[PDB]
């Protein structure tokens, strides 16, 4: 059980090798915002939410996926500037397009983004342009209605649909801007 | 009493009617208030309205010339026995208003403090929302009681107005079950 | 002879449910049950003023009346008044069901083998 | 220990108290800690106090009595040890430097999940002379939940000792009678415990019924 | 010894109690021998109840405790949850002068409802009509700028649930000139009255030293002559920018208590001048919007609502703004973890509150030290002894508000 | 003089004088200071369209439980808002509101506001229930029946922006 030991923040811990930033922050009580990320899942690092300042690296790290080396420093959005703002930016790029949805969204009042841009978004909407948006919501089974307008293309269900399950049903389709899960055609 | 003895014909009639009217028009409440709603039920008695106009402003302290109670509060589990004794304490015939939401359902503080409607208690004449009910609000529940005293029936009638109550009743599906368009 | 119990709420669904848990004839050791059903409180004391009744369960939460304040004045109005039972609509009312003197108190939802083994116990 | 008092122990984002409503957010473990002593230079005339009390007090009984020392938004703390309550409280009263003349009452608040220091009194002192004012803090386990009262030092208490009994059951042993102030002297359970159901009923409506907001979720 | 003393209850239900107090008297005669309180007629489980609540919402529930001085309560609520938020340097100019200006006429109207109440006791029954002739000028305003007459929820944690109506500055200056003319209407029947003197002058006597020792506060304490104010010593809400009177008296009875209430309105009479004085134009919300309330109240022809520029925003184009309302109007703010004791001057004393944060969007823990509670322990002292005539016009002049005592 | 003790008799002379100030309530009911919390009142778009998205903020809100609302899908069957939810069941358990006004500020779409309407009292527990058919404001002229399609063109954000006419 080799223990590799590293500061978070100002604080430091040990926590067995080849766990990830995320997880470490999670333990020492640090809620570095995250969508993609899944415990369960292997991880991604797609929505790029989870930044954090790592010493001796110019770029933000996902801490979703950045494994915990020795010795390493991070600084998380609540000590490092830089990796507030790196989140901040991810958050409203999120936000953009997203349905203006809430009280109509079955999410309201669970939802992560919701949560998340409270706690990690900025007051208000600089976005005064188009969004996208998608006709919605459309059922991909009898039982599970998408709305691709609110997805935030984590890929958490089709990485599930395949990881967890053998059930590569739905996947990640289009490009660009335009990606979306779904069903095959109508499968 | 003697007055309701009278046979059904037009004497027990004009009596009923007489009797309301007179028992419509001098309501007086006990002095019994209890919260919030004490405050409005004094403010209604104030100048800015009069109570005294509708023939209520002997707002009675004993509890025996008392004829109305408007409970006009929250009943605490504490005051539940004493709110009862002052209503068995007033003689017959006597009217309760549940004035407020505290009164008539327990309003907002549905906790263990508080006995969630004085119906649990006494019986309720009337029910009033507000939180507190103004002081219009208070008139207008108290001229809904005039209008329930004054078609009040007497003796034989009744005792038929009893039983046509008690056949009603036992029909009217709970509230639980008024499932609407609630799917 | 038969006895008769009063049993007093105005929603009918809670006299269903009493009439279930009680059985024509419950404890067959014992004489058969009659149901006199009230839902007023008026026509609950008029019943009980005419008496013969071995029981009253009074729902304690009837809407225009409770079943606690109609407990309390039947026993300060009626002599010989009969035991009386209450529902309870909450587990903390039983401190009001213990100054209605009414002889138990039965939580809703009415459990059956509850409220019988509590008649059982007053028609005993 | 200047660790800080955990009152609870979050679990999961978005403050969930049980599974959540999405998977993968519960594994964060935020533990609630309430603020630790602090560190020596007390604003304002905290230090002016609590340096005077530690001169009235000796430095083994300061020691002994004293257990923390919490300043947090410009109000100090003062997290007593029990049964040296009464010493301290009467060296607050009658010392010139600090006159504390009055006690404002005592409050008790319950942290089931603070070991050992389940239920605390807090005492509002103010010092009209001075125009100072402080707050003392006595932690009692649920087992234990006796506390010395301070009625011969601050009479106001007595209401207040029992209010906070009948709410909480904290025994305020050598007070004259520890009846029941607000709930009837015959009602079984404290209401103002977490453990204590908050006892409501479903609110009514056409067709349904609403349970109270202790068993609705909540986060 | 016993054989000639009778025990009482001036009960719950009695004209002078207010309904829901319980004093238990032991008379020789008539002349009051022990005054024994009994307390919880009135508890209403409020303090246990706000905790399943979030918090600006428990604002709903802490206006109902002391129902004569809501703005207070609510004042000493809202004070607590910025305290715990570190907001009390970012609360805008208007919303601190508003909350004052609030407060000082709900002190008006709780001491006019106190005499008021008092007098229909001592058997001055046209002191209750004078007396809520003025209330009713004040309640009118109250009325206009939260839309309730009383149990307000106006005053919310970082701010105010809205702004004035645009009448509203106007409603206050009438006020302002009114109710020194109206007051004296009330104080030509008291003040001098032989009858009223007689009843109230000596009576309910109380040294400073009982007061202490009780923790008495408010008028009682002032009228043995302390100039002891929560408002002077420990300012808050910005009271530190009025120029106004501690009022006192050196009569340490009830006559003198009635005095501080009848000066203790012309006082703040003079601190609402103040305050439209000193009321420039501005937010009366903390412009932090991951805090702010976000509903924006604007009438129109189908009646109060949200304002059509808000639902246009959050609906049509603000995605953050609408996750904000969402989430503040829902959940709620969260409060860091920690506690709190911050007290204010209600018209009965020093209303404290004692509130703990455990992080959450619902409060752990908001004790209040309502006055009246403390003030009741007065009971024994100012009526042992004296006359049951005289036990009522003291525990009129404790003027105690049963809501709060039992809470 | 003495004379300053008997003040009070010139005051209730005085007030027998000048004239009574009593509201004439009911016949004349006194003015309701225009931000009343009156009863809640559930409103339409110029259209007829129901405001109310059935989004259940406003019961969220509600210190008092006093809210209880069902949300259902709108469908070019049978349409009561714009958008995708509707308030299919709305009731007000005015027995349990405490007139707050919280829910108003809780609403995103203005569907609820409060009239200065406020009489209100029944005999019953259960008449004090106020369902959506009780609430919902009169039809005023130039709208049609709820059960319709949105206005030709216009689309719920359209409704949002305000941008709708008969
Ligand atoms: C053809 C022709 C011309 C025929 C004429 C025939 C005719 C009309 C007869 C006249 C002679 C009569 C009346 C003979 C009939 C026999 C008779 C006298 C019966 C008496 C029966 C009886 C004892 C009672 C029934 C009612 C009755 C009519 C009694 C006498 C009249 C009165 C007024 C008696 C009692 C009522 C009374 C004085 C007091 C009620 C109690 C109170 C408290 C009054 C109201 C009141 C008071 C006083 C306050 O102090 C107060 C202070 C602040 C706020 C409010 C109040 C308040 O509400
Ligand atoms: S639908 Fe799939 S990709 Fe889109 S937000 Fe949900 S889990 Fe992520
Ligand atoms: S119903 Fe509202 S106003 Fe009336 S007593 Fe209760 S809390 Fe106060
Ligand atoms: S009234 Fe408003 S808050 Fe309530 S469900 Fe309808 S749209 Fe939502
Ligand atoms: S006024 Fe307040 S209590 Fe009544 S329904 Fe609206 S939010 Fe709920
Ligand atoms: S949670 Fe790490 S990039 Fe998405």
């Amino acid at each position: 059980v080799e223990m590799v030991s590293l500061t978070i923040d100002d604080h430091e811990i040990s926590v067995p090798k080849g766990t990830l930033l995320i997880r470490a922050a999670e333990l020492m009580g640090i809620q570095i915002p995250r969508f993609c990320d899944h415990p369960l899942l292997d991880p991604v690092g797609a929505c790029r939410q989870c930044l954090v300042e790592v010493e001796g690296q110019r770029k933000p790290m996902a801490s979703c996926t950045t494994t915990v080396m020795p010795d390493m420093v991070v600084r998380t959005q609540f000590t490092s500037e830089a990796a507030d703002k790196a989140q901040r930016g991810v958050m409203e790029l999120l936000l953009i397009n997203h349905p203006l949805d809430c009280p109509i969204c079955d999410k309201g009042g669970e939802c992560p983004l919701q949560n998340q841009a409270m706690s990690n978004g900025r007051p208000e909407t600089r976005f005064e342009d188009v969004k996208r948006t998608f006709p919605k919501p459309i059922s991909i089974s009898s039982q599970v209605l998408l709305d691709r307008e609110r997805c935030v293309l984590c890929a958490r269900c089709t990485r599930f649909s395949s990881q967890i399950a053998g059930d590569p049903f739905i996947d990640l389709m289009e490009r660009g801007a335009l990606q979306q899960v779904g069903i095959g055609q109508d499968k | 009493g003697l007055e309701e003895r009278l046979p059904g014909g037009i004497l027990l009639s004009t009596v009923e009617t007489v009797a309301g009217y007179v028992r419509k028009g001098s309501l007086w409440p006990a002095t019994f208030g209890l919260a919030c709603c004490a405050i409005e039920m004094m403010s209604t008695a104030g100048p800015r309205f009069d109570i005294a106009r509708f023939g209520m402003e002997r707002f009675s302290a004993t509890p025996r010339q008392a004829d109305l109670m408007i409970v006009a509060g929250r009943v605490s589990q504490k005051m539940a026995p004493v709110l009862r004794q002052i209503y068995d304490q007033m003689v017959e015939p006597k009217w309760v208003l549940a004035m407020g939401v505290c009164a008539s359902s327990g309003g907002m503080f549905n906790n263990y403090a508080v006995v969630q409607g004085v119906d649990h208690v006494v019986p309720v004449d009337i029910y009033l929302p507000g939180c507190p009910p103004r002081p219009e609000m208070l008139l207008h529940a108290i001229l809904k009681l005039h209008d329930k005293i004054q078609q009040m029936p007497l003796g034989v009638n009744r005792e038929e107005a009893i039983r046509e109550a008690e056949q009603a009743a036992l029909a009217v599906p709970p509230t639980i079950e008024l499932k609407g368009l609630l799917r | 002879a038969p006895l008769r119990i009063l049993v007093y709420s105005d929603n009918p669904r809670t006299r269903e449910q009493v009439r279930l848990a009680l059985g024509k004839r419950i404890h067959p050791e014992l004489p058969e049950i009659e149901y006199v059903d009230v839902a007023t409180a008026p026509m609950a004391i008029s019943q009980m003023d005419a008496g013969g009744f071995d029981l009253a369960i009074l729902d304690g939460e009837a809407t225009p009346a409770g079943g606690m304040g109609v407990a309390k004045q039947v026993k300060d109005e009626i002599d010989d008044c009969p035991p009386i039972l209450v529902l309870t609509g909450r587990a903390d009312d039983a401190w009001l069901a213990k100054w209605s003197r009414a002889e138990a108190a039965v939580p809703h939802p009415i459990d059956p083998i509850r409220l019988s083994d509590a008649v059982v116990s007053l028609l005993r | 220990g200047d660790e800080p008092e955990i009152i609870a122990v979050r679990r999961g984002m978005f403050g969930n108290r049980d599974t959540g409503d999405t998977s993968g957010y519960g594994r964060l473990v935020r533990p609630v800690a309430l603020p630790g002593s602090t560190p020596r230079p007390y604003g304002g005339y905290f230090d002016a106090v609590m340096d005077r009390l530690a001169e009235v007090l000796g430095e083994e009984r300061y020691a002994m009595s004293i257990e923390r020392v919490v300043v947090y938004r410009d109000q100090l703390t003062i997290e007593v040890s029990r049964v040296q309550l009464p010493a301290v409280a009467s060296v607050l009263r009658d010392d010139p430097d600090l006159r504390f003349e009055l006690c404002l009452g005592v409050s008790g608040v319950h942290y089931p999940e603070d070991t050992g220091r389940e239920l605390h009194a807090v005492y509002p002192l103010m010092s009209i002379t001075h125009n100072r004012r402080i707050q003392l803090e006595v932690a009692a386990p649920d087992a234990d939940p006796h506390i010395p009262s301070l009625y011969a030092v601050y009479p106001t208490t007595d209401w207040h000792e029992r209010e906070t009994y009948d709410f909480f059951g904290i025994i305020f042993d050598g007070h004259p009678s520890l009846t029941r102030i607000e709930m009837p002297d015959d009602w079984e359970g404290h209401p103002q415990r977490k453990d204590y159901p908050l006892g409501g009923i479903p609110v009514e409506y056409h067709g349904a019924q609403i349970p109270p907001p202790d068993q609705r979720r909540s986060y | 010894q016993a054989g000639e003393r009778i025990v009482v209850n001036m009960g719950p239900q009695h004209p002078s109690t207010h309904g829901v107090l319980r004093l238990i008297l032991e008379i020789e005669g008539e002349i009051i021998t022990e005054a024994r309180c009994g307390i919880g007629y009135l508890h209403t489980g409020i303090e246990k109840n706000l905790e399943y609540r979030n918090w600006t919402q428990g604002v709903t529930f802490v206006t109902r405790m002391d129902y004569l001085s809501p703005f207070f309560n609510e004042t000493a609520y809202c004070l607590g949850v910025e305290k715990l938020l570190g907001i009390t340097d970012d609360i805008p100019e208007r919303a601190s002068v508003i909350r004052v200006m609030l407060m000082e006429l709900n002190r008006i109207s709780s001491h006019l409802v106190a005499l008021a109440t008092g007098g229909m006791e001592l058997g001055a029954m046209s002191a209750m009509f004078y007396g809520f002739r003025e209330r009713e000028e004040i309640l009118r305003v109250f009325e206009s700028i939260t839309g309730l007459r009383m149990n307000h929820a106006y005053i919310r944690p970082g701010g105010l649930a809205a702004d004035l109506p645009d009448d509203a500055i106007t409603q206050v200056r009438r006020l302002v000139e009114i109710l020194p003319k109206r007051l004296k209407d009330l104080e030509d029947l008291l003040n001098e009255n032989y009858i009223w003197k007689a009843r109230t002058v000596g009576v309910g006597y109380l040294d400073l030293t009982g007061c202490m020792a009780l923790g008495i506060t408010g008028p009682i304490l002032r009228s043995t002559g302390l100039p002891h104010d929560l408002r002077k010593a420990q300012p808050y809400c910005g009271y530190e920018n009025y120029e106004f009177d501690v009022i006192t008296d050196d009569r340490c009875d009830s006559y003198g208590r009635y005095i501080i209430r009848v000066k203790e309105m012309h006082e703040s009479v003079k601190i609402v001048e103040q305050c439209l004085a000193r009321l420039k134009p501005g937010p009366v919300m903390i412009s932090d919007k991951k805090l702010a309330w976000p509903a924006d109240l604007k009438l129109g022809p189908d009646g109060l609502g949200n304002s059509p520029e808000h639902i246009a925003k959050i609906m049509g184009r603000s995605m953050e703004g609408l996750i904000h309302h969402f989430k503040l109007v829902t959940e709620g703010i969260r409060v860091p973890p920690g506690q709190v004791y911050v007290a204010v001057e209600s018209p009965r004393g020093e209303l404290g509150v004692h509130m703990v944060s455990d992080g959450g969007t619902r409060p752990y823990r908001v004790h209040y030290r309502d006055p009246s509670f403390t003030n009741l322990q007065a009971v024994a002292a100012t009526c042992e002894g004296g006359m049951v005539a005289d036990a009522i016009a003291a525990v009129a002049s404790i003027d105690p508000v049963m809501g709060g005592v039992d809470r | 003089k003495f004379l300053d003790a008997l003040a009070g008799f010139a005051v209730t002379l005085g007030s027998m004088f000048k004239k009574p100030i009593t509201e004439g309530y009911p016949e004349k009911p006194g003015p309701v200071a225009p931000r009343y919390h009156g009863r809640h009142q559930l409103n339409r778009y110029p259209d007829g369209l129901e405001k109310c998205i059935g989004c259940e903020l406003c019961a969220w809100a509600c210190p008092a439980d006093a809210i209880y609302v069902e949300g259902a899908d709108n469908t070019a069957d049978e349409r009561y808002s714009p958008g995708e939810r509707y308030g299919r069941v709305y009731q007000i358990n005015y027995l349990r509101c405490i007139g707050c006004g919280l829910c108003i500020e809780a609403c995103p779409t203005r569907a609820l506001t409060m009239t200065t309407e406020y009489e209100m009292a029944d005999d019953n527990r259960a008449d004090l229930i106020w369902g959506k058919d009780k609430l919902l404001a009169p039809l005023q002229e130039g709208m049609q029946a709820p059960p319709h399609d949105m206005a030709p063109g216009k689309t719920d954000d359209d409704y949002y922006l305000g941008n709708v006419t008969p």
